[PDB]
C-alpha cells in the first residue's frame, strides 16, 4: 500500500510519492526521478546514477543506503521520508558497517561518536588480533578455511574409556558408509567394521576397496560428513574420538556418514577477506617516589532521589578496594540534610601511595541514615559506583572526575558494592557526584615490571610439606586463618613446588605491601604452569592483578583445548565483565579462538549479544561485537538470518503478551496462523543455521505442527523440515521452543553442570545418562529450549496408582527391551537423584520430570539451581512409583536387590561429585556478577559446600548422604 | 570461668551469620565460635581488623588452649580475657558481640507486614523498570525527531535558496510558475518542518513528565528500601529466639 512518502530532491522541493509497501530502493529512486521530471528546475537536477538515498531509522541514526536492495519495511525509516544527496563515503564500507549494526543491535556510528581515548585505543589496536587470526585462518587454504568454518567435534581424551571399550565389540565399530556419487540420488550403502582407533583415511581407503566390490588396490580426494547434519572428518584424529562416533558406541547407535568429495566441500566456501575500517588510521613520576597519603576531594553531589521527611540525612561511604579486599578501612562524611548534598571535604584514608596495588578500585557510594527505627542508624546506600584509581596506561588518575550513580543491585544491602562495573553511568539522569584527586605537580604512574624486579632482591620440613599439600587440596572457598597465611607467606620459595598452591598463596599476601607483592611478582614469573581447571580461578573477582591473570591467560593458551573451551565458555563471557580495562589478556585470548573456530564464533557472538541489554556491560560487549563482526567471515550474513528470525519471533510474541494476553487458545492459535501466512515471516523465519547448534540447518515451517502451549507461559512450538538429504538418518524434524518471559541462563547453567557431572560419572566407570539438552538465552526473558523426541512428563505418562509408570514402561518394552529398559531408568534415576540433591534444584512435580520411550529419564525445567528459599532440602524424594520402576514392580521397593545396587550407584556418584567439586566452586563462582538472583553472595555458593559437606572428611559425607536419603523416600 | 555463657560464644555451625554481624562495625569487634572443622575444639575467632574479619584458630592440647604452641592458657575465657587485656601484638580484643504470646504475636504480625512489604518493593522495583526503558524509548525518539527536523531544516533551506532566485520575476522562465506550484509546494514544506518541530516539543515535554515520574519512584523505592531492610533484621533476630 501507499505510504505517502516525503522525498527531499537536491533542490529541496519535497515530492509526494507513493509506492507499494514491498519495493525495491532503485525502483523508488527511478519513481522519484520520473515524478521530479514533472516537477520544476529539473534541469537542475543531475543523473539518477551520481545520486544516492538518506534516512533516519528508528534507531535515531541516519543512514545513506550505498546499494540496498531492502523492502521500505527492512529500511525500518523513522519517518516516511527519503533525502537525495551525493555519496561520499565507500559502499563496501557501509554495507559492512549497516551489517555489523544489525547484528549488534546498535548502529556502528555511536562507537564512534563515543570519545573515551580507551574506547578508540581499543578499536584501533584489536584489529591486530583480528588480522592475525584472519592471516592464520588463510595460511593453508581452503583446507585451513576448511577447520575454520567445520571445525572437529572431538574430545579431548583420545584413548576410550574402559565401560564404552567393553561396549565395542573387540573395539571394532560397524559404520554404515553411504556413497551417493552417481547420476542420481540412489544412497549406495556399504557396511564397515573398523577399529575405533582408525583415523579418517583409513575408512576413506577401506570404504573405497568396498566400493570397488572387490578391493581395488580417492587418494586424498575424499572427506567423511555426518549424515543428517553438517559436521565433517578433517583431522587426522581416531575415529572414536569424535563426538559422534563416541555418541553411537555409548547409546548403541549405528554410526552412518556419507563419503564426499573435497571439491563439493570447497565450492560450498567462500574466500574470507579482512579490511581495515575506516578507524584504522587514528614528566612522568613513578608512583613509588611520591611520598603521601591517598586523600579524595568529595565535592559535591548534584541530587539523590531520597524524600527529605521520610529521610533525615545522608552521606557518602568510600573504599580502597583492591578485588574484595578493602586495602584500608572505610571513610565516611559528615552528615548533611538531603536538601544540600554539599560536602567538599578531604576524605583521607590509613594506605600510603606507594602502598597502592596496580588494581586498586576506589569504590563509593551514597547512602541513607535513619534513627527513627532504633538508636544504631540503618544505612542503606542510596547509590553506588567504582573508580579505577589507575590509567589503562598505568597512570593514577588526577584532577576532577564527575561520576553518575548507578542504582543498587537488587537483594544487595551492602553499602558499597566493589563487584560492579568501574565507570560512570551512561545515562545522564541518574545521580553525578564531584570528586578531585590529589595533584603531585605531575603526572604519576605505576612501576614498570623492570623497577618492581629490581625492587625484590632487597625488599625481600616433614610437618611443613604435610601441611602444605593439606592446604592445596582445600577448597577455594575454604576459609583461611592468619596461622595458614603465615605460614604459606613464610615457605612460599617451597610453595612453588606445589603448583596448586598459587589460588591460596595469593590470598596469603598483603596486596597493601609494596615489598610483599614485588616478590609474588617474581614468583608469578617463575612459576611453573598448571592445570586449566586451576588456573581458571585466577580469573575471578578475587585476583585482579594483572601478572595474575596474565599467568592465568598464558596456561589457558599453553593448555586449554577447544573441546572444553566450548563449555567454559559462558564463565570467560562472564568473567570478561570482571576484568578492568577493555584492552586485555582475556579478551584477545577469547577472541583469538572465536576467530579461528566458527562452533566457538557462534556462542561467543550469541553470548555477548544476550548480554547487550545491561546497561553496564553494553559498552564492552558491543564494541568486542563489533571487531568480532569485522573479522567473523562470511558467517555474519547468516547470524543475521537467526537475529532476523529471531526478532520476528519476539515481535510475534509481544504481540502475544499484550494484544492477546485475554483471548482464548482457538483465537489466539487463528491469529499465530494468520502471522505465520505473511510472505516476510517466512522468508526471514527458513533457510538459516540454528543458534542452538549451527550444524543443523533449519528449513521449511511445519505450520501445523507449530502450535501454541496451553501452559501458564505461553511459549511456542515451531518444526522445521531438515535441509539435508540424509534427513531419514539422523532426524526428520528439529522442533524447538521459544520462549518469551522466562529467563534462561539459570537453566544453561544447570544444563551445563549436568553435563560435566555426567562426563566425570562417565570417565570414572560410572554410565548414569543424563541429558544436558540444548538451551540458549539470545536477550531479556526470551530464549530457545531443545525438543526431546518420544518424551512425556510423570503427568501425562501417569494419567494415560503406584504401578502406572512401570506398566507404561513394560507396555512400551515388553519382551528383552524389559531388562534393559529397568537398567536404564534406574540409572538416570540415580544420576538425576544425585544431581538434584547437590545443587539443591526447586520443588520436581510430576511436569517437570519426563521419561522417553528408551527408559532414560530426566528433568526439563530449573530455576533454584542454589535453594534461592532462605537456604539439607533434598528435593526430589523419590516417589513410590519411581521405586516400583526400579525394583521391576516388586511391592517390597526397599527390600530389593536392585534397590540396593541403585543405592549403591547413587554413593558412588556422590562421592564422584565430591572429589571434583572444586569445579563446581570455580565455576559457580565465575557466576556472581551475571546478574542471576541465586547467584550472588557467597552465602549461596556456600550452599554446594553444604550438600557436598566438604570441611568433613569422605566418610562423614558418605554418611549425612546415606542419613538424606534415608528420610527422603521413607518407604515411598 | 566457666564457657557457655560467655558474649562472644554463639555456638553452631551458622557460618556466615558471623560475617553479618561483624560487617559494618568498629575495628576490634570480636566473634569466637566453634565450627568448620570437627565437632568440638575448632574454636576459630574472628577479629575485625583493617576492615576484613581476621580468622585465628584456638589449638587445642592437653586440656590447654593457645594461638600457637606452647599452649599457656587453661579455658576458652582466660585466653580471651587476657588478649581483651594485652594487645596480639595486631589490636587488643575491643567489643564483644552479645509473656510467650506477645512475642509471638509481635513476630508473625512482623512477618505479616514484612511480606507486605517485600511485594510492595517488588512492585516499585517492577514500576522502576518500566518506567526506565519507557524514558530510554522516549529519549530515542526524541533524538530521532531531532536528526528529521535537521535534515528538513536544511531541505527548507536549499528549497528557499534555489527558487528565491531561479524564479524571481517575469524576466525569468517563472512568468507564474511560482503562484501556480511552487509557493504551494514551499508552504507544505514549512507545515512540515513546523509539524514535525511541534511533535518532538511535545514529545520533549512528554519525556520531562516521565522523567518527573522516574524521580518519584526512585525517591518511593529509596525511602522504603531502609525500613525493609530495618522489618528483615528485626524479624530475624525475633526469630532467632523461636521461644
Amino acid at each position: 500500500p501507499r505510504i505517502l512518502v516525503e522525498c527531499l530532491l537536491p533542490n529541496g522541493m519535497i515530492v509526494t510519492l507513493e509506492c507499494l509497501r514491498e519495493a525495491t530502493l532503485i525502483t523508488i529512486k527511478h519513481e522519484l526521478f520520473k515524478e521530479a521530471r514533472k516537477y520544476p528546475l529539473h534541469q537542475l537536477l543531475q543523473d539518477e546514477s551520481s545520486y544516492i538515498f538518506v534516512s533516519v531509522t528508528q534507531e535515531a541514526e541516519r543512514e545513506e543506503f550505498f546499494d540496498e536492495t531492502r523492502r521500505l519495511c527492512d529500511l525500518r525509516l523513522f519517518q516516511p521520508f527519503l533525502k537525495v544527496i551525493e555519496p561520499v563515503g565507500n559502499r563496501e564500507e557501509k554495507i559492512l558497517n549497516r551489517e555489523i549494526g544489525f547484528a549488534i543491535g546498535m548502529p556502528v556510528c555511536e562507537f564512534d561518536m563515543v570519545k573515551d581515548p580507551e574506547v578508540q585505543d581499543f578499536r584501533r589496536n584489536i584489529l591486530n588480533v583480528c588480522k592475525e587470526a584472519v592471516d592464520l585462518r588463510d595460511l593453508n587454504s581452503p583446507h585451513s578455511r576448511a577447520m575454520y568454518v567445520y571445525p572437529p567435534n572431538v574430545e579431548s581424551s583420545p584413548e576410550l574409556p574402559k565401560h564404552i571399550y567393553n561396549k565395542l565389540d573387540k573395539g571394532q565399530i560397524i559404520v554404515v558408509i553411504w556413497v551417493i556419487v552417481s547420476p542420481n540420488n540412489d544412497k549406495q550403502k556399504y557396511t564397515l567394521k573398523i577399529n575405533h582407533d582408525c583415523v579418517p583415511e583409513q575408512v576413506i581407503a577401506e570404504a573405497i576397496r568396498k566400493k570397488t566390490r572387490s578391493m581395488l588396490l580417492y587418494q586424498g580426494k575424499y572427506i567423511l560428513k555426518v549424515c543428517g547434519c553438517d559436521e565433517y572428518f578433517l583431522e587426522k584424529y581416531p575415529l572414536s574420538q569424535y563426538k559422534y562416533i563416541r555418541s553411537c558406541i555409548m547409546l548403541g547407535r549405528m554410526p552412518n556418514l556419507m563419503l564426499m568429495a573435497k571439491e563439493s566441500l570447497y565450492s560450498q566456501l567462500p574466500m574470507d577477506c579482512f579490511t581495515m575500517p575506516s578507524y584504522s588510521r587514528r614528566s612522568t613520576k613513578s608512583l613509588w617516589v611520591i611520598n603521601s597519603a591517598l586523600r579524595i576531594k568529595i565535592l559535591c553531589a548534584t541530587y539523590v532521589n531520597v524524600n527529605i521527611r521520610d529521610i533525615d540525612k545522608i552521606y557518602v561511604r568510600t573504599g580502597i578496594y583492591h578485588g574484595g579486599e578493602p586495602l584500608c578501612d572505610n571513610v565516611n562524611t559528615q552528615r548533611v540534610p538531603c536538601s544540600n548534598p554539599r560536602w567538599n571535604e578531604w576524605l583521607n584514608y590509613d594506605i600510603y601511595i606507594p602502598d597502592l596495588p596496580r588494581a586498586a578500585r576506589l569504590c563509593l557510594s551514597i547512602c541513607s541514615v535513619k534513627g527513627r527505627k532504633g538508636a544504631k542508624e540503618e544505612h542503606c546506600p542510596l547509590a553506588w559506583g567504582n573508580i579505577n584509581l589507575f590509567d589503562y596506561t598505568d597512570t593514577l588518575v588526577s584532577g576532577k572526575m564527575a561520576l553518575n550513580l548507578w542504582p543498587v543491585p537488587h537483594g544487595l544491602e551492602d553499602l558499597l558494592n566493589p563487584i560492579g562495573v568501574t565507570g560512570s553511568n551512561p545515562n545522564k539522569e541518574t545521580p553525578c557526584l564531584e570528586l578531585e584527586f590529589d595533584w603531585f605537580s605531575s603526572v604519576v604512574k605505576f612501576p614498570d615490571m623492570s623497577v618492581i624486579e629490581e625492587h625484590a632482591n632487597w625488599s625481600v620440613r616433614e610437618n611443613d610439606k604435610e601441611q602444605l599439600k593439606a592446604i592445596s587440596t582445600r577448597d577455594p572457598l575454604s576459609e583461611i586463618t592468619e596461622q595458614e597465611k603465615d605460614f604459606l607467606w613464610s615457605h612460599r620459595h617451597y610453595c612453588v613446588t606445589i603448583p596448586e598452591i598459587l589460588p591460596k598463596l595469593l590470598l596469603s599476601v598483603k596486596w597493601n605491601s609494596r615489598d610483599e607483592v614485588a616478590q609474588m611478582y617474581c614468583l608469578v614469573k617463575d612459576w611453573p604452569p598448571i592445570k586449566p581447571e586451576q588456573a581458571m580461578e585466577l580469573l575471578d573477582c578475587n585476583y585482579p592483578d594483572p601478572m595474575v591473570r596474565g599467568f592465568a591467560v598464558r596456561c589457558l593458551e599453553k593448555y586449554l583445548t577447544d573441546d572444553k573451551l566450548s563449555q567454559y565458555l559462558i564463565q570467560l563471557v562472564q568473567v570478561l565483565k570482571y576484568e578492568q580495562y577493555l584492552d586485555n589478556l582475556l579478551v584477545r585470548f577469547l577472541l583469538k579462538k572465536a576467530l579461528t573456530n566458527q562452533r566457538i564464533g557462534h556462542f561467543f557472538f550469541w553470548h555477548l549479544k544476550s548480554e547487550m541489554h545491561n546497561k553496564t556491560v553494553s559498552q564492552r560487549f558491543g564494541l568486542l561485537l563489533e571487531s568480532y563482526c569485522r573479522a567473523c567471515g562470511m558467517y555474519l550474513k547468516h547470524l543475521n538470518r537467526q537475529v532476523e528470525a529471531m526478532e520476528k519471533l519476539i515481535n510475534l510474541t509481544d504481540i502475544l503478551k499484550q494484544e492477546k494476553k485475554d483471548e482464548t487458545q482457538k483465537v489466539q492459535m487463528k491469529f499465530l496462523v494468520e502471522q505465520m501466512r505473511r510472505p516476510d515471516f517466512m522468508d526471514a523465519l527458513q533457510g538459516f543455521l540454528s543458534p542452538l547448534n549451527p550444524a543443523h540447518q533449519l528449513g521449511n515451517l511445519r505450520l501445523e505442527e507449530c502450535r501454541i502451549m496451553s501452559s501458564a507461559k505461553r511459549p511456542l512450538w515451531l518444526n522445521w523440515e531438515n535441509p539435508d538429504i540424509m534427513s531419514e538418518l539422523l532426524f526428520q524434524n528439529n522442533e524447538i521452543i521459544f520462549k518469551n518471559g522466562d529467563d534462561l541462563r539459570q537453566d544453561m547453567l544447570t544444563l551445563q553442570i549436568i553435563r560435566i557431572m555426567e562426563n566425570i560419572w562417565q570417565n570414572q566407570g560410572l554410565d548414569l545418562r543424563m541429558l544436558p539438552y540444548g538451551c540458549l538465552s539470545i536477550g531479556d526473558c526470551v530464549g530457545l529450549i531443545e525438543v526431546v523426541r518420544n518424551s512425556h512428563t510423570i503427568m501425562q505418562i501417569q494419567c494415560k496408582n503406584s504401578h502406572t509408570l512401570h506398566q507404561w514402561l513394560k507396555d512400551k518394552n515388553k519382551g528383552e527391551i524389559y531388562d534393559a529398559a529397568i537398567d536404564l531408568f534406574t540409572r538416570s534415576c540415580a544420576g538425576y537423584c544425585v544431581a538434584t540433591f547437590i545443587l539443591g534444584i526447586g520443588d520436581r512435580h510430576n511436569s517437570n520430570i519426563m521419561v522417553k520411550d528408551d527408559g532414560q529419564l530426566f528433568h526439563i525445567d530449573f530455576g533454584h539451581f542454589l535453594d534461592h528459599k532462605k537456604k539439607e532440602r533434598v528435593p526430589f524424594v523419590l516417589t513410590q512409583d519411581f521405586l516400583i520402576v526400579i525394583s521391576k514392580g516388586a511391592q517390597e521397593c526397599t527390600k530389593t536387590r536392585e534397590f540396593e545396587r541403585f543405592q549403591e550407584m547413587c554413593y558412588k556418584a556422590y562421592l564422584a561429585i565430591r572429589q571434583h567439586a572444586n569445579l563446581f566452586i570455580n565455576l559457580f563462582s565465575m557466576m556472581l556478577g551475571s546478574g542471576m538472583p541465586e547467584l550472588q553472595s557467597f552465602d549461596d555458593i556456600a550452599y554446594i559446600r553444604k550438600t557436598l559437606a566438604l570441611d568433613k572428611t569422605e566418610q562423614e559425607a558418605l554418611e549425612y548422604f546415606m542419613k538424606q536419603m534415608n528420610d527422603a523416600r521413607h518407604g515411598g | 570461668m566457666s564457657l557457655q555463657d560467655a558474649e562472644w560464644y554463639w555456638g553452631d555451625i551458622s557460618r556466615e551469620e558471623v560475617n553479618e554481624k561483624l560487617r559494618d562495625t568498629a575495628d576490634g569487634t570480636f566473634l569466637v565460635r566453634d565450627a568448620s572443622t570437627k565437632m568440638h575444639g575448632d574454636y576459630t575467632l574472628t577479629l575485625r581488623k583493617g576492615g576484613n574479619n581476621k580468622l585465628i584458630k584456638i589449638f587445642h592440647r592437653d586440656g590447654k588452649y593457645g594461638f600457637s604452641d606452647p599452649l599457656t592458657f587453661s579455658s576458652v575465657v582466660e585466653l580471651i580475657n587476657h588478649y581483651r587485656n594485652e594487645s596480639l601484638a595486631d589490636v587488643k580484643l575491643l567489643y564483644p558481640v552479645s509473656n510467650i504470646e506477645a512475642v509471638g504475636k509481635k513476630l508473625h504480625e512482623y512477618n505479616t507486614q514484612f511480606q507486605e512489604k517485600s511485594r510492595e518493593y517488588d512492585r516499585l522495583y517492577e514500576e522502576y523498570t518500566r518506567t526506565s526503558q519507557e524514558i530510554q524509548m522516549k529519549r530515542t525518539a526524541i533524538e530521532a525527531f531531532n536528526e528529521t527536523i535537521k535534515i528538513f531544516e536544511e531541505q527548507c533551506q536549499t528549497q528557499e535558496r534555489y527558487s528565491k532566485e531561479y524564479i524571481e520575476k517575469f524576466k525569468r522562465e517563472g512568468n507564474e510558475k511560482e503562484i501556480q506550484r511552487i509557493m504551494h509546494n514551499y508552504d507544505k514544506l514549512k507545515s512540515r518542518i513546523s509539524e514535525i518541530i511541534d511533535s518532538r516539543r511535545r514529545l520533549e515535554e512528554d519525556l520531562k513528565k516521565q522523567a518527573a515520574e522516574y524521580r518519584e519512584i526512585d525517591k518511593r523505592m529509596n525511602s522504603i528500601k531502609p525500613d525493609l531492610i530495618q522489618l528483615r533484621k528485626t524479624r530475624d533476630q525475633y526469630l532467632m529466639w523461636l521461644t
